[PDB]
């Protein structure tokens, strides 16, 4: 940067929206383990056959592969080989998480975490 | 608020964030060069032939007048900027010594409407419906859902409207160009429509005279626009560069003895909610 | 634009270098005129046959065309059809100005403003 | 400094810029869970028999 | 946090210091040339080589 | 050689003034230095490499 701007003008300094993680008041529980693939913040993660965190993927096989059962919610982004801290207990906002295709509606996004200590629900 | 039976834990409400937008004000530099050609001749207040006041006092008179005129020109510029902002949601600041830059405050494009009141078959109710629809869009778009009470017509719009048809407000009884046409009840429902016509003519930067309010259009507006009049830094060694509505400055050339008089200021008129108003073009 | 960053990290926020335009103490004098082409800040300008400002273009022609004789220095940028404020007098640091191609050395950059109120010279 | 004949105006000198760096800190959370399993057991200090 | 007047003040103080320092550097450079070579070539764009 | 400092003889003399429109401001320093070895022969220079 060298010259100041003298002329009048407009600029949107930014647009911000809270990303509310939690949609309930249960116990929040967290673990951490090596990632197997690039993982974004609040992505829903499974564990692959090698035991590494891999983003959740239903229908991964003629028998379901272990990537197909969600196990937690990533608390920080990580590249493969890095440790991902992730949530394993708590009540989480339906919309904040990194779901993927065909897991679209809230009904399916709940069915992924029925019995677990994780639960998923709407914000009002 | 959410209904939750007193058994269950409760319900969590989602919040909302904000846009933020930032603006740089324009800069205004009128100046007069004061020759002896302006100090010597008689000017209105002078006693006409009897030399009752010296050249020094005639200079003082003319300089006081020019300072007053500078204040007036800045004030006119504030009015023009505010009018442009309220109407268009943007202001095309221009000049010879200033390139055209469009300070868009961000009125949503839906609030710059167009309809044809010159078409055959238009009724008073169609026209009032267009105004009501403008109000509806504003209510849907504003930060505070505010209803518009004031609708300001251009002269041509008011002529078309009257052709097809057929306390605070006291602050504008004595004022030229501003016409308070009272009120109409109509079928707006959402809020009683104060009606204004504005026909003020201002001297453009080509010293052509043009209307302050787009004559072929109707503007609705509400106090929720909460505009701010912004004044930037004076980029002058005088007055320590500090930010002022205007700064009058005067210096002289030693030979020939010519005074220069300049007032400068950094104005911008910003609508806090660019969607608290709308503009409808009614003519072809 | 929503989330903060909790993870540590570095950031090179930026750098600033002054641009010095004036290289001396002549009477700085300015004027405004319509532009005929896209003009950048402190670009050297000429006036075309229609009287519109156009960026200086030496060897425009076989008789030389009026774009070829520089007339000022743009004070603010402008697109075609807009008004350009520009300097007509003053002593200017040749380095800060925008120049045509092949107008490389200061010895050439002076030759553009000898018969003129503008004069162009080196900083120390 | 530039030598300049006393007659003429003098020469204008350029000046330097700035560069900037920024850093986010790291975060640390050690903790323990203190069971009766860890408290009941003896501490070398305690005597033999009746601690 | 600096008004523009204070930014001016800061840069003016710095440039006054820079001028004093450039003069004192010229004193040093002249002394160096004298002591070493026995002669000094005073020069510039605005000073004929003497 | 300046009306400032009354044409007095000084190590260096700082001077400052401004234009009015645009309000560009100038800062200049004056000095008339020379560094004189009264006895040029009380020193020598030996070049020792090619």
């Amino acid at each position: 940067t060298s010259l100041p701007n003298y002329l009048a003008g407009n600029g949107d300094l930014g647009s911000w929206e809270p990303t509310q993680i939690f949609a309930g008041e249960a116990d929040i529980v967290t673990e951490g383990g090596a990632a197997g693939a690039d993982i974004e913040i609040y992505q829903v993660i499974a564990k692959n056959a090698a035991g590494a965190m891999v983003p959740h993927d239903p229908t991964a096989t003629e028998v379901p592969a272990p990537q197909s059962v969600a196990i937690g919610i990533a608390a920080q982004p990580a590249k493969s080989g890095q440790n991902v801290p992730y949530y394993i207990g708590g009540v989480f906002n339906h919309a904040a998480l990194g779901w993927h295709a065909s897991l679209d509606t809230l009904a399916k996004r709940q069915a992924v975490f029925d019995r677990t200590n994780i639960h998923i629900g709407n914000l009002y | 608020a959410p209904f939750v039976a007193p058994n269950v834990q409760g319900r969590v409400i989602k919040e909302s964030g904000y846009n933020t937008k930032t603006f740089k004000p324009a800069y205004v530099k009128p100046k007069h060069v004061i020759d002896p050609n302006m100090i010597i001749p008689r000017q209105p207040g002078e006693a006409l032939g009897t030399g009752t006041l010296s050249i020094a006092q005639r200079r003082d008179r003319v300089i006081a007048y020019l300072l007053m005129k500078h204040r007036a020109m800045h004030e006119n510029t504030w009015e023009w900027m505010a009018a442009q902002a309220a109407q268009y949601g943007y202001v095309d600041v221009q000049g010879q010594d200033y390139p055209l830059v469009r300070v868009d405050f961000g009125r949503d494009a839906a609030l710059t409407m167009t309809t044809d009141w010159t078409a055959a078959g238009v009724t008073l109710m169609d026209m009032i419906a267009d105004l009501r629809d403008g109000q509806r869009l504003v209510s849907d778009k504003s930060m505070s859902g505010t209803v518009i009470r004031d609708y300001i017509f251009g002269g041509d719009a008011w002529d078309q409207f009257v052709k097809v048809g057929g306390n605070v407000t006291r602050l504008w009884d004595d004022v030229e160009g501003v016409q308070y046409m009272g009120e109409l009840v109509g079928a707006n429902g959402a809020g009683r429509m104060r009606i204004w016509v504005n026909t003020q003519k201002y001297r453009d930067q080509n010293d052509q005279e043009q209307f302050l309010m787009k004559q072929k259009a109707v503007m609705g507006i509400s106090s929720a626009i909460e505009g701010v009049r912004c004044f930037g830094a004076i980029l002058d060694k005088g007055a320590g560069y500090q930010a002022l509505d205007y700064f009058p400055k005067m210096w002289d050339q030693e030979d020939p003895s010519v005074e220069y008089l300049m007032s400068q200021g950094a104005p911008l008129m910003v609508p806090a909610d660019p969607n608290a108003s709308f503009l409808l073009t009614v003519m072809s």
